[PDB]
This record gives C-alpha cells, structure tokens and sequence, in this order.
C-alpha cells in the first residue's frame, strides 16, 4: 500500500524483538537451561527448552521475530541443534553494536565489520580443532554422548551412540568418492514397534517396512530383486466392462471387484516366471498381496520412482521383469546383512549396505511407546555429531569458552587493525562474552569478575583449551571435562548469526501489500 | 489528513491537496532512497500476511504497493515504462520527481503561458542530450589504456570476488564477439546471454578458461558409454530410448496379457538397433537428450550403446546452430524404426573429448556456418564459483549497452554534477521565467549522488564537495580534461576518479530516464477541473 | 519512601540516573568550551544583562542547581582555575563524559566501588606517563615568541579567531617581565577595557591603568606620595526641606564660603604633608579644582570601588572620605606617574618596576565593552596560564593531542590487570575521548572519522584537530607544531580534580 516508517524506529524496533527473544533463549541454552513457558490463550502450559515450539504456536511479531524463525527453520533442517544458539547471537550483536553506530549512523561499515568478524573466527576455529579418530568409536562416542547429555536422560545414551556412529558412515553422496555431512532424506529416524533395547541392532542400512508382513512371502535372499513391469507385471488394471446402471448400489461395487480381478491376473506371472520382490509405486490393494502370497513374492508399495534406484544400488538388488530372462543386471552385493524380524503380525525387513546412496532410516528400539520416541530422540542428537565427525574429524574444546576465545581473537584484532574499522568490529566482540558469561551465572558467581579471568585466562596460558565449565562455573579442562563443541555448530551457527544481523541492519521500512 | 472530508473524492481544492500529494509522492521516493544503488538498502516487505520478500529493486518494490493516491500512483506508471525499457534508471526517476512536483505547481501557477515552465523543463531535458552526446570525459568501455579488457577488468573489479577479475576481463571482451547472433544494424557487438558459461569446481581461485568454439557440459561419473571417438561430425538428438515404457497398442480390457506381453519383446530390440543405424550414416559422435527412465540408465552404461545422454537443452539449441546442424529433420518418431540422414549432422573442425577437473567435456571446436567461442570457469569450490557467476552478468550487460551508443556518460549522479551546473548556467542565459524552471529541475538532481552516500555511509557532504571542485569554469570543455573531471564510484559510494569502471551506466539508459523523471512531473499537472463526484 | 520520615534527594533511579544527568547538562555546554570553538553562551543574567562568553567560570556561576553533585563539581574547576590559568573548561567536561561511562558499569552489573576504585588506578597511572609526555618548555619567558606559543591554546579556548594576536600582545604587555621566581601580579595584570579604537588597536601600557579622565595638571614628580581617598570632595545640590524651601538665601551663601575655604585647605595640608596627587572616589568640587591648579597636584575627577581597592593594594594606601584637612597616611610607593592618551582618553599611569615586585597591566581597546570583556576573559585565563611558578614549565602538547597520547596508555595499561576495576581504567581512557569528538562535532565532520586517525598515527604528540579543512577530513592539525602549547601543571590538576571530584559524587545516595 502506501506506507512509510522513518528509520531509526523500526531498526532499534528490530532491537526490541530480536533481544526479548535472545533473553529467556540463551538461559534456556545448554545444562544451565531454563524453561520458556507459554500459557495457552485457551488455557494451558507448555514449557520445553525449545522455543521453536514455543514461538511457532504463538503470535509472532512482524519486524524481527519473523525473521529469526527464518533463520532456525534453516537451522532446524541441517543440524537440528543450534537454533537456539542463533539466534541468541545475532540480536546480541543487534543490540550491542547498533544503537550508537545508529547515533554515528553508519549501516555499511557494520555490515563490513561482519564480514571482518567472520573471517577472524574461522582463523582462530582452525588452530584449537583437535582431530579425534572417525576410525575409533570411542573416539567418537566421547563427542556424541556429550550431545545427549544436554539432558539428564543418559541411560540408553550408549544405545544410541552404537547404532549411529557406523551409519552415517555409510550414508555417502551420490558422487560416491566423497564423505562429509549426510543428507536428511538419505539419514531418517523412524520407531519399530514393541521391542527391547537389547533387541535394538545397529541397523547401518536402509528399512523397508512396506515389504513381508506375511510369512508365506519372501524368507531370506541375499538379493531382494525388485521387479518393475512388462513381463511377469502387465499394465491391464481395469474392468471386464459390465453394464451401468445406474439406479443401482450393487453397480458400483461390481466395477470395483472386476478392478481387483485384473490385478490378480498381473499376479499370475509371478507365480509362473518367479520374481522375489515385487514393486508398485501406485501402491496396491491388500487383496492383492494374498495372491502374492501364493507367488511367494513379497510386494512393495505406496512407494516413488526414487525410492528404488537407490536401494538397488545398494542392497544389490538386480532391476528384472524375469530372472530367466536377464536385463543387463546391477551390482551382485552391497550388502552386508539381509535380516527379516517381526513384531506381531508384521514383520520388518533390513538390509545392511556398506558405503551406498541408499535412503536410510535406521532400526530403534526402546521399551515402550513414549520410550521409543526417547530412543528416537536421541539418535535425533546423535545424527549431529556423526555427520560433524564426517565433516570435521578436528573440533573445538568448549563451554562457551570457545566463544569467548573468538570473543578475543577480535578484541586483538580491533586494536590491530586501526581505523574507522574497529569501533564497530570491537562491539561486536561484546556482544560474543555475553552468552557463556549467562550460562556461569546460572552456575553462580561474580560472573563479571569470571568474565575478566575469563579474558585474562585467554591470551596469556590457554585461549579456551582450559575453558570454563558451564555447570560450575570454574576455568577447567574442556579435554578433561569431556564436553565438546561441534566444530560445524562453530561454523554454521557464527555463519547464519552474521547474515541475519545484515538483514535486520538494512531494514528500515515494511509494507503489506 | 487535511482538507474537506465532507466532500467526496478526497478533494480539498488547493494548497492542502498540493501539500497533500507533495507528501504522498516523496514517501514513495523516500523508497527508493534507501534501496538506491548497489550499495542500496534491503527491505523486508511483507506481502500479505506472512509472505516477505527482500528486495533493494525499486521497479520490484512498486510491484507490490498498491496506489491509493495519484503521487502514489502517476510514479508508479512512468517507473513501470523505463522497466519494460531496461528495468535499469527506474530508481532514478522516482525520487528526482517528488521534488519536482513541488516545484512545478509554483510556477506553472505564474504563467505568461502555463506550458514554459514545462518547456523549460524539456529545453533542460534536451540541454542534457547535447551534452550527453559530448561526454568522453569519463566512461570509455570501447577501449582503454590496452582495450575493452581495461573496461572489463575494473567492471569485474567493481564485481567483488575478491581482488580477482584480471583472468575474467577477457571473458568479457570476447562475450560480444563469441556470439555471432543477429542483432539490429549487424553491429560486431552480440548478445551476450548466449554465451556457453560452464563451471569447473576446484582449482586456482584466478583462474579462468576461454574455449575456442562452444563448450558442452556433458555428464561424467554415471556413463561410460562410447565418447571419447574423436569426430568432426556430431548429431543432436532429441531422443530418448527406454527399455520399460515406450509402446502402447494393447487396451487394458482383453482379459489374455500374453498378448501384453509378446510386443514387450520387441520394444527393447529397437533402441540398439536405432544406435546403429545412425552410426551406419556417418555419425561418431551423438548427442543425446534425457527422458529415460532411471532403469534404464543402468543397461547403457555397463554393457554398451553409444550416446551422450542428459545433455544441457540450454546449450544444444546453441550449439545445433552453430555447427550447421539440425534437430528437427527427420523427426517422426521417437522409436528405432527409421534410420538416420545426413542432413542432421553438425560440422566442426574437429570434435576433441578432453578430460580436465577429472571432468570430460565435448568441446566442438570451430563450429562451422558460425566460428564462436565458450568459456569455463574454475573455482575452488561450488559457491566460490557461485560468486563469481553474479560477478559476471553485470559486467556482460553494461559493456554490451556501451558498445550501442559511440557517445556515452558517467552513471549514477556522476554524469548529473555537471548537469546540475551547467544547464543553471544554460539557465541564466535563458533570462526570464523559464530560468528557475531549468534551475529547479538542476537542483533536484543533487540528491542521488548523496542518498547513495548515504547508503554507501559516505553521506553526501564530501560528495557535494569533489564534484564542485572538479568543474573549471574557466575551461567548460570535458573533453579528457586534466582540469575538470566528473566521475565518481558507486560502490564505495566515494568518487574514484575513473572511466573504465562498471559502475558509468551509458547514453541510452539515462537519456530514457531523463524523460520519464520530467513527464511524472508533468503527469500530475495534466488535470483540468478537479471536482468530486456523489 | 515507606515512612513519614527519611527527607532525601537521590536514590535508585536518581542517583544512578539524574546525579549523572545532572552533571551531562552541565557538560552539555562545555562539549566544545575548550580548544577550537564555533560555540557561544548568550547569557542574560541575575542582573538581567545581555552578555555572551565562553568561560564556564562566567556561565556556572550563572546556573544554579538543587543536585549537589553537579553542585561540588564547579568548585574543583575553580580549584584549577586558582591554582593555574584555562583548562578549567576542561575540568567539567572531562568528568562529565567520564560519568556518563560510569552508568554503563552499572548497567551491567559492578559494583559502585570496583568503578570507584577503578579510575583511582587509572588516575595514578595516568599522573605517570603524562610527565614523559612533556614535549618542550618556557626556556626564555623573556622571548615574546616562545611565551605567546603557549597563549595561543587558551585565548583559542575562548576564540579561535583571536588567538595569535593577544597572545603576541600580551607577552607584548609583559608577562614576560615576570622572571616567575615567585613573581605574579594578580591584580597589577588587571584587564583595563578602553571603549573605541577597534579590537585589534588594543595596546600595552605597563603599570596601573585608570580610564577616569585626569583633571587639574600633572603632579609635582613622578616620584609623588599617592594619596588615596573615598571621597573627599563634594558637589550641591538640594531640595524642599520640612518646611518648603528655607527661610532665607544668606545661610546658603554662608555656607558657600566656608565650603570653598575647607577644600582650599584640603589641597594644601595634602600639599603640606608631601602627596602631590589625591585620589577621589568621589567627584570633583569646583572651588578644590583651582586651588588644585596652582598647587601643581594632579586629581582624578572620579573613582569606582575597583580604583580605590587596587591602589590600597599595590601603592598601600587607606580608604577613606576626608571631612578633613587630609594628612599623609597612604606612603606613595610608584615612582612613575604618567598621563598617557590611550583610546584618546585621559589615563591615568602609575609606574614602577622591581625583580619581584613590578606591576605590568593588560589594557584594551576595542569599539565595543559588551565585545571587550569577552575578549579580556580570553586573556583573564592566559594571564593565570603563566602561573606555574616555574620558568620551564614543561611543556605539553597543546590542543588536545595529549589526550590521545594518554588514551593509547591507559586502555592499554586496562587490559594488562585484572579485576573488575579493569574495565574502569578502560573507560578513563575513552574519557580522553569524548571532548576532541565534542569539538570536531563542532569542526564540521563526524567522530568516527576524527577519532579513528588520532588513535591510528601513533604514539606522535602532534597529531590533533584545529578548526580547519585539516582538523575537518584527515582530522591532522599540527597542534603542537605549530605555535600550539599547552603546560603540565594545568594538565595535571585538570585530570586530578576532575577525578577526585566524580569519585566524590559517585559514592553519594541521598
């Protein structure tokens, strides 16, 4: 429409929102968090230490609050763990930094000063990266405990670090000579119904639940052929072409019975040419897979197209229309297991693949139907170091304490690279100290005092090697405490921190039309 | 808001209604006044709800405003006509005319004859083009100090990649002539959004590589099919050969899928035959589209049939045309039962498969009827190249529009300094009444260089300050003058004494933008009897 | 309050708050009152008078305030003012901004104690380094040039448009002569406007000034015994009486006679006791003036409350009407008694010069007084600015280039210690700060763009901002040189009372 808002209020007004946000969010962060609760406007609690959660339900505010949602829906989808942490970062920055360079008035400067920031973190991020093995387990089961241990759930910890630390391995791209981080398509949890955790296998490879739920169908092939159409499968689905009429019920059960019919005349050449598995991707009826049942042949449905190139290349299974009459065929083994286990009347087929573009979704167990979504749960964090430690096999120590070194690595840089440069690339070195200064509060201290043995601990013997605890409050070992940052939450996290606060910076002016 | 609300129409009969729109026409350009430039701000502007986008394009912005007064809605009209133009100067002649349709209700009121004051704002308007047609001053592209390569190298300096762009000004200079595609006139100048750009991901970050003829980006990592034959004869083909679903002649009502069956066996025969009998004309190298099944990408690779499947369309219309080839000469069906003539084939000099970034591209070298040139890049990683591809564009596009006009200007308020001082000059030889609408006109043109400033933090008081300091006036004469100068960089918003940069937009997009700035103005007045109606 | 009781002015808000706010506004007007002003303070006064001036001490004797804090704060600038000459400008709105950076502590949460204690130590290390920043000295007070290199700091404290003139003219009215050896008149140095002969025709004239017309002819000797007197002649005039208009006109001539005879022998017991020149506060008598003519006695046709109190001073005389044939109680101590035509005025010149106890006086001459007792007052601070008792006065980079100099050792001097009055020590430095960006606010261009090249040229003393294209752009102004200087001693008290003073009023919460 017509509308024009003057400048500086809707830009401290993007202060406003971002800051309340970033309040109760960074006290919700790590094992100092807090809760966020919402009272329901029909009446209701609800406190988590997900704000996502949170603000998603409720009324969201127009000129900053919508963009910060932005930021974590991005963030939720590639590591899940941090949007919290952003967006706490980027209206620190907002409110620091801006409201006297507003009084200097300058945007440009700021935004160059983000780009000096950025590139001063990853200079200082590289040095303290300590490579652990992604050939040892325990290696890795060190840093992928410490991410589920943000909670006080740690008894099937283990449990979930045994089935994840050898998948996403597996989970590769699709250019093949090439690790780092797997994709949520290729990487999914999914519960098992029933079960034990001590029934719960390290599943690497790629589920089909849409397989045998009936003993009668396939039992145990090393090679699951999924068979497509034009031999054993032909395309006549339709009706013998009875008449309509149309003042009767019975008409229109009749002309969909005669549609079954047909499906079960497709069926007839599994029965005489032989298939193992058979798929449909326009999903079948479950009359139709009796008839299977006397083929033998498990079905496939309610599947796409790209369902099943990538798990025939990787569970090795052959594309046939007859396995008598061969088609040029695929790759004999990719597979490392072929495992059929049941619960109930439903069986769940597995088939481990060793370095294979499959879709996987893996096998968890629990003990009970709310117990096997806390399996699932962790896993969900466990999901975040695998991929990490495919990404980076160095990583940072830290608390906080990481962020309070690159906090220093600009403070040294600011006096460094003198000009017109430092003033804003000084304050938002500020705004860094901020967040693990909150974190040992709610440990309990002088915090502000900690704040200057935390910088004068930097500089002199260790930057954050020997960090600061965040559930004491005291200068300790981050290699001794056991508790370590994911190195490409210190990447994505300061990336996405930085843009956003550009962003709000530009804008001064909104519409709605 | 002021004035009569008793009457309908929303008039108020006079000065509140021109206080009215000189409000309703400046917040409109206030906009703008932030998103102006390269260095122009972002807004996040809301769509209905819960729609956003982020936009620093004006012409975009007013796409989504809707008009509820005629300031809203006459520079909305005139922007929308330099878009469809160019989409570039539409930010310019909204935030000129705010202060314009202040200044024009005060004099056209004064009239001998109510026109003069609009005459006097198009004998500026033409006072400009002669000038503008005299610009050499600042703003060569068609040479240099070494050529259009002096042009091009600060134009992809002033695209940042770094302190990269000195490999990439050749790809610039050689983008107009590459392209061999008819424009008007048949000027040796072409378009270059014709040009074959290809990607090469890791390597040295300057680096940059020119290919004589087109290039082709053709898959590697998934086929292994027969490639690699050096030819001087390839074949476009707009084709697709499956083994699964290619043929229907049963319906779905006989009760015997034998009969579905027994014609399934004779659709898989005919693909590798079709391959033949296009290898039998003459062929060596075939070009194929995709449209196959993903089973049946997997019986080519690892047992044979000679193809290169998937390839880019964006480049095969181009590349069909250039080497003499044609796609459509033969096409009446789509299944191996006819075979293949001689009149689909292309011509090169020769058609070499070299193997680089462990990438094995079809390079057609020399394609004959049309000698053309393709360019790929290398980078170091994907979004390293991601950068440098925008780095690119702009700098295609801005030598392209040079090499149109012979005379061409500064851009931005660079080429307006002068034009704020010396059509004010021009005006007091004018004399009388028609001075200050010359005047008032020079006068509005001051603020584009300085909300740029602005945006660009370099606020607009130094900017008043080199540009003033430059003009001699004991020598008016531009010519290449070491005593007064009138350029001025955008990007840093400070003026870097230049004429071969980016950033000096030329005559054709400016002397349109000079006309729609002064009609806006002139729209508004267009009214007689303003009235209401019941 | 919860009670009938505690009367208070300050607490949480307020003495976080309006303390502070309270010494901003007070600072307010003093972010550019030293160095290069485009500044001025129209001020209409108690009197009701239309003056305009740059001197704080003249603009905060005009304000009053209930909030002590800013109350305490104007007397420990005339502690500098008393003790050295300008830079008591500099005093408020040093601990001004240093104030405003002590909220920002307790924004975040330390205590008032850790900011307490923190410019403390700030303020000692500080009083360290600055000595080692002396860059020159008064090595001849007797060259007119190296004197008025320092003048031209202070007078531009006042104007900037006036500051080479003055200070070349007051060293040419001799402060010069002072050898500083515990040498300083304070009051035989006292600015005597004369009204016309336009602001750049202002003159020297060594020894006491008097504007008031020399009546009678000129004394005896120059060497004559000064006779300083309240009022001892009259003049007659009178009205109705308690009965309207007395009885007769012969008792008004009967006391004509005897008034003529009495000042008849007024001038000559004054003759008789060796003074050949009387001072009159008041005015003069016809029949005292021609007996006054043959007695060859040189008279003052009438004297202010300043005259008479500066020549019981500086000659040692008594005040006092004579109803009285006048005896000598006064013991003339000028041996030097002109008349000179200064402003084509009648000015009365008593002259002597001793080591340490001559009397050299500023006089002016300018067109206008309203535009002269400005410009005195840029002289006022200047005079006192010699005052540092000492002939080297170690001289300091002028201008404000010392801040700068300073703000470099103390942030760095902050981040070496730990604690929480570290962070104090780093918001002293950004003290420093505050006034050249007050001032180049004033110069035409941004702080950022100033304070960044003072901070980035280096460790230099030279480098500074003036009121030029060079102070506005590449903020580079030679003030230091270029005939730019300014003393330790005032620096030293300037930075010491300023502190000693914001620590006072921070403790305070009632």
């Amino acid at each position: 429409n017509t509308k024009r808002e003057s400048g500086r209020k809707v830009q401290s007004g993007n202060i406003n929102a971002a800051k309340t946000i970033a309040d109760i969010i960074r006290t919700c962060l790590g094992p100092k968090s807090m809760m966020k609760m919402l009272l329901d406007p029909m009446g209701g609690i609800v406190m988590t230490n997900d704000g996502n959660a949170i603000l998603r339900e409720i009324q969201v505010q127009h000129p900053a609050a919508k963009s910060m949602i932005e930021i974590s829906r991005t963030q939720d989808e590639e590591v899940g763990d941090g949007t919290t942490s952003v967006i706490i970062l980027a209206g620190e920055m907002l409110s620091v930094a801006e409201h006297f360079l507003e009084q200097q008035m300058h945007p440009t400067v700021v935004i160059s000063a983000y780009r000096k920031a950025l590139d001063d973190m990853i200079s200082t991020l590289k040095k303290i990266s300590i490579p652990v093995d992604i050939s040892d387990s325990d290696m890795m089961l060190n840093i992928i405990n410490s991410s589920i241990t943000t909670k006080a759930i740690s008894r099937w910890s283990s449990l979930a670090c045994n089935i994840a630390l050898d998948a996403v391995k597996m989970v590769q791209f699709e250019e093949n000579g090439r690790k780092e981080i797997d994709i949520k398509k290729y990487a999914r949890v999914e519960k098992i119904p029933g079960g034990i955790i001590e029934d719960s296998c390290v599943l690497r490879g790629v589920m089909i639940n849409k397989d045998v739920t009936h003993p009668r169908m396939r039992r145990y092939i090393k090679n699951p052929r999924i068979v497509l159409l034009d031999s054993s499968l032909e395309y006549k689905k339709g009706e013998s072409q009875t008449d309509i009429e149309i003042t009767r019920e019975e008409d229109f059960t009749r002309i969909l019975q005669m549609e079954e019919e047909y499906i079960q005349q497709l069926c007839e050449d599994i029965i005489q040419l032989k298939p193992d598995v058979v798929i449909t991707e326009k999903g079948i009826s479950d009359l139709a897979q009796h008839y299977l049942m006397r083929a033998n042949i498990t079905a496939i449905r309610r599947v796409r197209k790209t369902d099943n190139n990538r798990i025939a290349r990787a569970c090795g299974a052959r594309i046939v229309s007859r396995p008598e009459e061969l088609r040029e065929d695929d790759v004999g083994t990719g597979a490392g297991l072929l495992e059929i286990k049941k619960i109930g009347d439903e069986y769940f087929t597995f088939i481990t693949d060793c370095k294979d573009p499959k879709a996987c979704t893996i096998l968890l167990r629990g003990a009970s139907k709310e117990i096997l979504s806390e399996v699932e749960r962790n896993l969900q964090d466990a999901m975040q170091v695998c991929r990490n430690v495919l990404l980076d096999p160095q990583l940072v120590p830290g608390g906080g304490a990481s962020e309070m070194a690159v906090a220093h690595a600009l403070t040294e840089k600011s006096k460094a690279m003198t000009g017109v440069e430092q003033w804003p690339y000084r304050a938002v070195a500020q705004a860094l100290e901020v967040i693990p200064r909150t974190l040992i509060q709610n440990c309990g201290a002088s915090t502000i005092r900690l704040l200057t043995s935390l910088r004068a601990k930097h500089t002199q013997e260790n930057c954050e090697t020997w960090g600061v605890n965040g559930e004491t409050g005291t200068l300790v070992d981050m290699k001794e405490l056991g508790i370590w940052e994911p190195l490409a939450v210190k990447l994505q996290t300061y990336k996405t921190a930085v843009e956003t606060a550009v962003l709000l910076l530009r804008i001064d002016d909104i519409v709605s039309g | 808001m002021e004035g009569p609300l008793s009457v309908f129409g929303d008039r108020s009969t006079g000065e509140t209604i021109r206080s009215q729109n000189v409000m309703a026409a400046a917040s409109i350009a206030n906009i703008v006044k932030s998103s102006l430039g390269p260095v122009g701000l972002d807004k996040m502007l809301v769509d209905d709800i819960g729609d956003v986008t982020i936009t620093n394009d004006g012409a975009t912005i007013l796409k989504l405003l809707e008009v509820e007064h005629p300031a809203a809605k006459v520079l909305c009209e005139l922007a929308d006509l330099q878009d469809k133009e160019v989409g570039d100067g539409t930010t310019s002649v909204v935030i000129i005319a705010a202060e314009l349709l202040k200044n024009a209700d005060e004099l056209v009121k004064q009239k001998i004859h109510p026109t003069s004051v609009i005459s006097g704002y198009r004998l500026a308007c033409k006072e400009a083009v002669r000038y503008i047609n005299e610009n050499l001053i600042v703003n060569t592209d068609e040479l240099g100090r070494d050529c259009l390569i002096n042009a091009a190298k600060t134009s992809m300096s002033s695209k940042i990649i770094g302190i990269n762009g000195d490999f990439f000004a050749n790809m610039v200079v050689d983008a107009v002539l590459a392209i061999k595609y008819t424009d008007i006139r048949g000027q040796p100048r072409y378009p270059v959004n014709s040009v074959n750009i290809l990607k090469a991901h890791g390597r040295s970050q300057m680096e940059s590589m020119l290919i004589s003829g087109y290039a082709l980006n053709c898959v590697v990592g998934s086929q292994g099919m027969p490639k690699r034959i050096v030819n001087a004869k390839i074949a476009c083909l707009d084709f697709s050969l499956q083994k699964t679903k290619m043929k229907l002649g049963v319906q779905v009502v006989i009760t015997d899928p034998e009969k579905l069956d027994q014609i399934r066996q004779r659709e898989s025969d005919i693909t590798k035959e079709r391959i033949q009998k296009i290898l039998a004309t003459g062929a060596n190298v075939i070009l194929t589209t995709g449209g196959i099944d993903d089973m049946c990408l997997k019986y080519f690779v690892e047992a044979g049939a000679m193809a290169v499947r998937r390839v880019l369309k964006r480049d095969l219309k181009r590349i069909a045309k250039a080497s003499g080839a044609t796609i459509l000469s033969t096409l009446a069906n789509l299944e191996g039962e006819e075979t293949f003539e001689a009149a689909m084939l292309g011509q090169a000099e020769e058609v070499v498969q070299e193997r680089i970034c462990d990438d094995e591209l079809i390079l057609i070298k020399n394609t004959k009827a049309r000698t053309s040139a393709s360019i790929i890049l290398r980078g170091a990683n994907d979004f390293m190249c991601d950068e440098m591809e925008r780095s690119l564009h702009d700098a295609l596009c801005v030598v392209k529009r040079v090499l149109e006009s012979k005379s061409v200007v500064p851009g931005g308020g660079a080429v307006e300094a002068a034009l704020s001082i010396y059509l004010e000059n021009y005006a007091t030889s004018m004399g009388s009444r028609e001075q200050l609408a010359i005047a008032e006109f020079a006068r509005s043109l001051l603020v584009i260089p300085n909300t740029l400033a602005v945006n660009a933090a370099q606020d607009s008081t130094d900017l008043v300050a080199k540009l003033r300091a430059f003009h001699n006036e004991a020598q008016v004469n531009p010519e290449r003058k070491n005593l007064k100068w009138i350029g001025l960089d955008l990007s840093n918003g400070k003026p870097r004494d230049n004429k071969q940069a980016g950033v000096f937009e030329p005559t054709i997009v400016k002397v349109k933008s000079l006309k729609f700035a002064t009609e806006a103005a002139i729209t508004i007045l267009r009214i007689d009897d303003l009235i209401k109606l019941h | 309050m919860l009670k009938e009781g505690a009367k208070h002015f300050s607490g949480l808000e307020e003495a976080v708050y309006r303390n502070i706010q309270a010494c901003k506004e007070l600072a307010q007007t003093t972010r550019t009152a030293y160095g290069p002003n485009g500044m001025n303070k129209m001020v209409i006064n108690h009197l009701e008078k239309l003056f305009v001036t740059n001197d704080a001490a003249t603009i905060l004797r005009e304000l009053e305030v209930q909030h002590p804090a800013a109350k305490m704060i104007v007397m420990a600038s005339h502690m500098q003012e008393q003790e050295v000459g300008d830079g008591t400008n500099f005093v408020l709105v040093f601990a001004g901004a240093l104030l405003e950076l002590a909220e920002e502590l307790l924004r975040i949460g330390l205590s008032v104690s850790e900011v307490i204690e923190g410019y403390e130590i700030a303020c000692r290390k500080a009083h360290e380094i600055l000595p080692n920043l002396v860059c020159c000295s008064a090595k001849n007070l007797r060259d007119i040039d190296e004197v008025s290199s320092l003048l031209r700091t202070s007078i531009m404290s006042k104007q900037y448009g006036n500051e080479v003139f003055l200070a070349k003219l007051i060293a040419q009215a001799c402060v010069s002569i002072f050898p500083d050896s515990g040498h300083f008149n304070v009051d035989n140095i006292r600015v005597c406007k004369i009204l016309g002969s336009g602001i750049s025709s202002s003159s020297v004239l060594h020894g006491m000034v008097f504007k008031k017309e020399t009546e009678g002819d000129v004394t005896s000797v120059k060497d004559a015994k000064i006779a300083v007197y309240s009022c001892p002649f009259d003049g007659m005039i009178t009205e109705t009486k308690g009965t309207v208009l007395i009885k007769t006109a012969e008792e008004l001539m009967n006391f004509s006679k005897g008034e003529e005879n009495l000042m008849d022998a007024q001038v000559k017991a004054i003759a008789d006791t060796g003074a050949n020149v009387v001072v009159t506060g008041g005015k003069v008598a016809d029949m005292a003036l021609h007996y006054a003519n043959k007695y060859n006695i040189m008279l003052v046709r009438l004297n202010s409350k300043w005259d008479l109190r500066r020549l019981c001073k500086t000659v040692g005389a008594t005040a006092l009407p004579r109803l009285t044939p006048p005896v000598l109680e006064e013991m003339g101590h000028c041996d030097s008694v002109y008349l000179s035509e200064v402003g084509d005025t009648q000015v009365v010149v008593f002259k002597h010069e001793k080591e340490d106890g001559a009397i050299s006086t500023i006089v002016l001459r300018g067109s206008t007084d309203n535009l002269m007792d400005d410009i005195e007052r840029a002289v006022d601070d200047g005079v006192n600015t010699f005052k540092v008792l000492t002939r080297d006065k170690r001289l300091v980079p002028g201008g404000g280039a010392t801040e700068i100099e300073l703000a470099k050792q103390i942030t760095s001097y902050g981040e070496t210690c730990p604690g929480l009055e570290q962070y104090a020590i780093k918001k002293f430095a950004e003290a420093f700060e505050a006034i050249p960006r007050a001032l180049a606010e004033n110069s035409g261009v941004k702080a950022n763009e100033v304070i960044s090249k003072l901070y980035a040229v280096h460790q230099e003393g030279n480098k500074n901002v003036g009121l030029d294209i060079e102070a506005e752009v590449p903020a580079v102004k030679d003030m230091l040189e270029a005939g730019i200087l300014d003393t330790y001693l005032g620096k030293y008290w300037a930075i010491k009372l300023a502190t000693n003073a914001a620590v006072t009023v921070l403790r305070v919460d009632q």
